[PDB]
């Protein structure tokens, strides 16, 4: 569905021919229309649609509830696959972030006492 | 950057 813009913006043309959005609640204009914050990616590493990526489908069981199939693997799974891959990019960041603390603080503790070796 | 930046129309502009 096209959505109508929000209530109390207003769309207009600039001296040029060239659209733009007036926003009469808070009194200020903008190039962007105000309905790209839910349809416009938030960065570059973002994407609106939730679409799963080729060969797997969702699907649905009275017992079970949701799950998912890959027809890639021939396989089935309850879990989410978009949720278990965000997941494993955390997982991946937050064991470096222990890593990497855990190296620089032993290298600190080894720095300090050559001098307090006593 | 080589082309500056255009600002939009202040708000109130003409009718």
């Amino acid at each position: 569905f096209e959505l109508p813009l929000p209530e109390g913006w207003e769309e207009a043309r600039d001296f040029d021919g060239k659209v733009y959005y007036i926003d009469h609640r808070n009194r200020t204009t903008s190039w962007i229309d105000p309905r790209d914050r839910y349809t416009k990616p938030l960065t570059f590493a973002d994407c609106i649609s939730d679409e799963l990526p080729l060969g797997w489908e969702e699907a649905y069981d009275p017992q079970v509830g949701d799950y998912f199939i890959d027809h890639n693997t021939k396989t089935t799974q309850i879990e989410d696959p978009r949720v278990q891959w965000r997941r494993e990019q955390e997982h991946m960041l937050k064991d470096y972030l222990v890593v990497a603390q855990e190296a620089l603080s032993a290298q600190k503790e080894i720095y300090q006492v050559k001098q307090q070796r006593l | 950057q080589l082309m500056r930046y255009q600002h939009p129309p202040e708000y109130g502009a003409a009718r």
